[PDB]
């Protein structure tokens, strides 16, 4: 029987609290299908093939393969759409600055490698290198934005992202020093900037060493990009089932068009052609039938997509586990066959402490609530702190508002306010 | 059978007769007079195309034709396949009318080019250097989303006999 | 052009029942197209297959129809729930999701119906007339660092201010509007200025 987890059991009492003493800079990454492969169908080469008296048969059918080429085109334009949406967001070519310097962080992995012809980052190249004919009339339609184009829409994106934080997704482009950058990402979280300007070293060595581990992480799992290559896997499949359904007897006495038409009579060989035709017919309304769906769910993953990458990318987002589990800080995309994927940096609190905390201080008859902290307490003085990190601060007047009488809140302790 | 008959490289063993593809077609055959083996490949197909800059504009069109080499029919050589009656241009613009492969034509005569992706704009980064507005915009923008479609009824006993 | 997306909904379902329609002089491989030909012509042996034939095709071309407004129709639920989520959010309230009601900063928006569709206006803030300064992470003075507790210190290049990230209006930097952390030997970039206090 299936465990659904370890027991735990936070030890929750009446007035204690618990706040983190240190953090840990977390990757994490995120695969999302875009578009899948572009077919068109023929109406005349699929049902039979090259028998002219076949096609004078089938025209007085129906317009049936009509609405077939109809459905498809639509289902084409609709991949073209959708690559537009996800990727094209930007309408200018944002280019890094040619000294490539932040403050001790290393987007070696991440920014173009020149060396290479493609003009991609190693982690890109990695997932094109981890994801891997005969036609009768079903053709594959090549997408309108090529690898090349998407690559250099990820470049601008991360050129914008890492110069000029993300105020080029709301207006003009407003350069930042990249440090600065990251002070206000923590001053969004409720973390002050004092304690990254006291910890950029570390930081730095932390998110160098997270962004190596997630490559190494992509180069050793191969079961990692199963979003992206079960989309292969299913167009592939439904292709060859179909090729496979072209030489089913239906019913019919024999499976060759020529071979009914030279050893059988008009009399019964139209009825055999009408049964196979008719098969054929039903066969292709199923596959047809089934692209849409398909094409239905891969829309939805790409505005999906989109979403993410306006919200994460762009700005900053503060739903919850919207973008990656913990508190978000920023998001790097990178491009992928048939998808995008993101690297989520996140910001995770580590090596918690004891504390008794209090809700308010009784003082000359006033109480006094904490301004933007918590009240704690080490066993023998009492402090204010904020709430996700150990600061400890002598409690004054000015980070400290008074409200009513000392008689009336439930849990009030007694202790003296310092006046500066 | 109908096809284009090449040399192959292929070796049938001394009982075989016919070759057979993965989707179980005959690709490879065995002369029955001369002991020899040749390849089988359906003659070049592929889709037709028009492009047309609205009748309203004009009437000229460009044809493309879908996955066939140019060799085989102001002619150009797209990825997409061979395209007729538009002028390959060095220059760049927006996509206008959707190809394939980055291509893109329209009507200036009919001209085709690769897309241009955007303006480039470098920005000076470093790291004592900071940008402040001064003055604002206020913008307006529209959003359009269907809610709601035409809701139909059928009668089956009447379409189907009446 | 501006309306693509309703006109495609009205075209789509216009074509589609077309479709329907004329879908009736199909032959669909029988003699003829006609209950009544059928019935006068030949008698019940046959008439009744060549009728099966008839029945058979049309309940296959309806279905299929059926199919594509079940489709169709998931599509635009999908379309209409995004729409009540822009309505609840853009218009009943402020957005902090970047370009969800609208590219810049969100302030508020108006809704106005259209046939079969509702059309947004996204009123938005966006910043223009940028101008360069040159900048300092934090200031030491008398061995202590001050940090700004909201804006940004910046200088024209002889004196020093702090002003808000969104817009430029510089103040003097008092003791108020900035807080204390430490010495000025940890924070890598700081620069050395007087802190005013009234
Ligand atoms: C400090 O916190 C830890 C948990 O974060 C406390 O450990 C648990 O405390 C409860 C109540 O004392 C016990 O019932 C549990 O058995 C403890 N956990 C374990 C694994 O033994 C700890 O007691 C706290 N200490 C103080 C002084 O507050
Ligand atoms: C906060 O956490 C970081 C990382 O977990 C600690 O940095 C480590 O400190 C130990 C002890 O000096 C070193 O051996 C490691 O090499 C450090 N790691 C890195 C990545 O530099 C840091 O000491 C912690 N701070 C506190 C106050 O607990
Ligand atoms: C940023 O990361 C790159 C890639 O990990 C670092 O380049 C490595 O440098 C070391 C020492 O110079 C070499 O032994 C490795 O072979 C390099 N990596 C590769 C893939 O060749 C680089 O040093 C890091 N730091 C900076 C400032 O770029
Ligand atoms: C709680 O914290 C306060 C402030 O850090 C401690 O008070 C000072 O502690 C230091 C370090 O032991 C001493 O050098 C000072 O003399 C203390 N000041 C006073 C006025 O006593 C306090 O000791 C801490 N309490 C516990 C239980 O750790
Ligand atoms: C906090 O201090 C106040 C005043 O010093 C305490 O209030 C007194 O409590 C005693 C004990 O019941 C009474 O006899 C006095 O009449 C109270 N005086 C006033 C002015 O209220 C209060 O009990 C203290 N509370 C704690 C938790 O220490
Ligand atoms: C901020 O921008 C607005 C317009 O975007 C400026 O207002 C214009 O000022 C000029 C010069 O006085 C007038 O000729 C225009 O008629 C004004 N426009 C409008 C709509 O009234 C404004 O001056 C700018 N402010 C600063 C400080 O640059
Ligand atoms: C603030 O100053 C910087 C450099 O001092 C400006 O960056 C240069 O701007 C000029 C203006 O056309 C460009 O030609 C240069 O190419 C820019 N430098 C680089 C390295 O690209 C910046 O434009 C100034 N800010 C404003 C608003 O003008
Ligand atoms: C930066 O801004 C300060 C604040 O306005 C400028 O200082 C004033 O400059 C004006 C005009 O030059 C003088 O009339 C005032 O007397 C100055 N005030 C003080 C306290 O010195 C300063 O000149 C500006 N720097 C530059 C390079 O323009
Ligand atoms: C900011 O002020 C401090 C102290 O007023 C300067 O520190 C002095 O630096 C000089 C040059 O290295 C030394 O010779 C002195 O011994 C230092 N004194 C102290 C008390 O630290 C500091 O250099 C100033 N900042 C800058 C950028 O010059
Ligand atoms: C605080 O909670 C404990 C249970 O953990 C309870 O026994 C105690 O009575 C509570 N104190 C007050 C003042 O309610
Ligand atoms: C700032 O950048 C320049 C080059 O852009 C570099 O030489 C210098 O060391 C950097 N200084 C700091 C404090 O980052």
């Amino acid at each position: 029987t299936m465990s659904l987890g370890a027991e735990n059991s936070v030890a929750y009492s009446n007035n204690s609290i618990a706040i983190p003493t240190n953090f840990t800079i977390s990757v994490t990454t995120e695969i999302l299908p875009v578009s899948m492969t572009k077919t068109s169908v023929d109406c005349t080469m699929y049902i039979c093939g090259d028998s002219t008296e076949c096609s004078n048969l089938l025209l007085q059918y129906g317009s049936f393969c009509t609405q077939l080429k109809r459905a498809l085109t639509g289902i084409a334009v609709e991949q073209d759409k959708n690559t537009q949406e996800v990727f094209a967001q930007v309408k200018q070519i944002y280019k890094t600055p040619p000294i490539k310097y932040f403050g001790g962080f290393n987007f070696s992995q991440i920014l173009p490698d020149p060396s290479k012809p493609s003009k991609r980052s190693p982690i890109e190249d990695l997932l094109f290198n981890k994801v891997t004919q005969k036609f009768k009339g079903l053709t594959v339609l090549p997408p309108l934005l090529t690898d090349e184009m998407i690559a250099q829409y990820t470049s601008a994106l991360l050129a914008g992202t890492i110069t000029s934080g993300w105020t080029f997704g709301a207006g003009p482009a407003l350069q930042i020093p990249f440090p600065m950058q990251m002070a206000y990402r923590f001053n969004g979280i409720g973390v002050t900037q004092n304690v990254l300007y006291e910890n950029q070293k570390l930081i730095a060595n932390q998110f160098n060493s997270a962004i190596g581990k997630i490559q190494d992480s992509l180069s050793s799992t191969p079961s990692a990009l199963g979003k992206l290559q079960d989309v292969v896997n299913h167009n592939a499949q439904a292709l060859n089932t179909l090729v496979k359904q072209l030489s089913s007897k239906f019913g019919a006495i024999s499976s060759v068009l020529n071979d009914i038409f030279s050893r059988l009579d008009p009399p019964e060989a139209e009825v055999q052609i009408d049964r196979l035709i008719t098969g054929r017919l039903q066969s292709l309304q199923t596959y047809v039938t089934q692209q849409l769906i398909r094409a239905a769910e891969i829309r939805a993953s790409a505005n999906l997509a989109a979403t993410k990458m306006s919200e994460c990318v762009l700005g900053q987002s503060k739903r919850v586990d919207f973008c990656g589990k913990g508190y978000h800080l920023m998001s790097f995309p990178q491009s992928a066959p048939h998808g995008v994927v993101f690297l989520h940096v996140t910001y995770v609190p580590a090596q918690e402490k004891n504390f008794t905390t209090a809700p308010a201080i009784c003082h000359d008859g006033k109480a006094h609530f904490p301004r933007e902290g918590v009240f704690v307490s080490n066993g023998t003085h009492w402090f204010v702190t904020q709430r996700n990190f150990y600061e400890p601060q002598i409690i004054t007047t000015d980070n400290t508002f008074v409200s009513g009488n000392c008689d009336v809140v439930i849990g009030i302790v007694n202790n003296t306010v310092y006046d500066p | 059978g109908t096809g284009v008959l090449t040399e192959s490289n292929k070796k049938f063993l001394p009982f075989q007769q016919f070759g057979r593809d993965i989707a179980d077609t005959t690709d490879a055959v065995r002369d029955p007079q001369t002991l020899e083996i040749l390849d089988i490949t359906p003659c070049s197909f592929g889709g037709v195309s028009v492009i047309t800059p609205g009748t309203n504009t004009s009437n000229q069109v460009a044809v493309l034709y879908q996955g066939v080499n140019c060799t085989e029919v102001n002619v150009f050589q797209t990825r997409a396949g061979c395209l007729i009656g538009a002028e390959y241009v060095n220059n760049s613009y927006e996509c206008d009318i959707p190809i394939g492969a980055g291509i893109c034509a329209s009507y200036q005569s009919i001209i085709a080019y690769t897309m241009s992706l955007g303006a480039e704009n470098s920005v000076a980064y470093s790291n004592n250097s900071i940008a402040i507005p001064t003055n604002f915009t206020i913008s307006v923008t529209t959003e359009i989303l269907p809610v709601s479609m035409t809701k139909t009824s059928v009668d089956c006993t009447m379409y189907i006999c009446g």
